[PDB]
């Protein structure tokens, strides 16, 4: 069964452990002219199809670390295949590339100014260069979640054994639900996607970030994962559901039990309804 | 290499086609999508539309002008492919860029001429 699933998600069984941080020791992939990152992104999208993502009209999606050394952006094309046709994709990378994004911005992600709040953040950013919490682009991403993410919005942020951040783990406590998702396509890598589903702007779970990375590695060290892309054999329902999620403007004072419940079920976004301005500074 | 070469001419389309017609290696790393081969089969589409006799590519990656970072030749400044998906006949997947430079979709019918209209 597991190899027909798109990947593995960290269970609460490992979220509630208390262990020291150990080295990641994994014991363990071919593609049909198809880049591997096609399979990796499709499986990430497949898993997000089972989460309660807000899917509005004019959906606002930003994709960091979209470029490859080949000057193309396979992940962005997968997002174009997955997302509603009227979704707006902004992508970014330090290096030059060309992509099917609506807007493409070159340079450090810190040069990306999001004027308005977005609905979905995908990050595949990774810096080629004693395993302590890293800063790097994570400082930028954490500030984005605190300021430029719609209530009800979601994030999927690539981490590895050595590329990770205490602060980002703790921010997962401000979503209605969170996990780390590991694609079967890249299952022999310590890579995972930290998922925060439905941003609430308020602390729902108190998380010790450094302890939780230790729990993530303990999970990877405890969990056989076979390389596989069987989940991509049937793509008949691959596209993201056209939920027509409403976008509402509310003051903090108005956010009551009903609103939090709607945000937590993926049934509502709270943010501006303006037109998006995302530019380099 | 071929990307550098189309920067040395005022007819990048002819430059690329003469280059591949003379044995040059077609441009690689076109973004081939995985898709259910159940589409309508039109040339250029908002979502993948490949039939069982086609493969679907991300549009920017099969556009010579996009890949080589040179001016798009359209009357406006808009790629016909970028942000869309381009269906290629399965027999032509060795050089998607060359196929797109050598063919045109039906004006009424939107399928490739000689493969639809
Ligand atoms: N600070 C930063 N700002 C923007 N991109 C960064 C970054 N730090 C690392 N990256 C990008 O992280 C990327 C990891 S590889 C990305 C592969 C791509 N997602 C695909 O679809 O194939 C590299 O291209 C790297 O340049
Ligand atoms: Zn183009
Ligand atoms: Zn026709």
């Amino acid at each position: 069964s597991a190899d027909w699933k798109p990947g593995h998600a960290m269970p609460s069984l490992f979220k509630v452990q208390n262990v020291n941080l150990e080295r990641c020791e994994l014991a363990n992939i071919p593609m049909p002219g198809v880049h591997m990152n096609i399979a990796k992104y499709m499986q990430l999208c497949q898993y997000l199809n089972t989460c309660t993502l807000a899917v509005p009209a004019n959906m606002r999606v930003i994709h960091f670390g979209a470029g490859s050394d080949k000057g193309i952006a396979p992940g962005t094309s997968v997002l174009r295949q997955w997302l509603p046709t009227d979704a707006i994709i902004i992508d970014n990378d330090l290096n030059e590339f060309v992509s099917d994004a609506d807007i493409t911005l070159f340079g450090d992600c810190v040069t990306v100014r999001v004027g308005q709040q977005v609905d979905l953040v995908i990050s595949d950013m990774y810096d080629p260069t004693s395993n302590e919490s890293k800063a790097l682009f994570f400082t930028y991403l954490c500030n984005l979640i605190n300021n430029n993410l719609a209530l009800g919005g979601s994030v999927a942020i690539k981490i590895t054994e050595h590329s990770w951040s205490v602060e980002l783990y703790e921010l997962m406590g401000k979503f209605a639900w969170w996990t780390v998702f590991c694609t079967n396509a890249n299952a022999s890598s310590s890579e995972g996607f930290l998922l925060g589903i439905n941003y609430l702007g308020t602390i729902k779970e108190n998380i010790d970030g450094g302890a939780m990375h230790a729990n993530y590695i303990f999970w990877r060290n405890s969990t056989p994962m076979n390389l596989s892309t069987y989940s991509l054999f049937d793509l008949s329902k691959f596209q993201l559901k056209l939920k027509g999620t409403p976008v509402l403007q509310l003051k903090e004072s108005q956010i009551n039990e009903l609103v939090i419940s709607l945000l937590s079920q993926g049934k509502l976004l709270i943010r501006d309804n303006d037109t998006l301005s995302v530019s380099t500074d | 290499s071929v990307l550098s070469l189309v920067n040395f001419t005022v007819d990048p389309q002819k430059a690329y086609l003469d280059f591949v017609n003379a044995g040059g290696a077609p441009l690689t790393n076109c973004v081939k999508m995985l898709t259910p081969k159940t589409g309508t089969g039109i040339a250029i589409s908002v979502k993948p539309e490949s039939t069982a006799d086609q493969e679907t590519y991300g549009g920017a990656s099969v556009c010579l002008y996009c890949r080589a970072h040179i001016e798009h030749p359209d009357v406006s400044g808009v790629c016909k492919y970028k942000g869309k998906f381009v269906q290629i006949p399965a027999q032509c997947v060795r050089d998607p860029v060359g196929f797109c430079l050598s063919n045109t979709p039906c004006n009424v019918c939107q399928y490739w001429i000689g493969y639809g209209c």
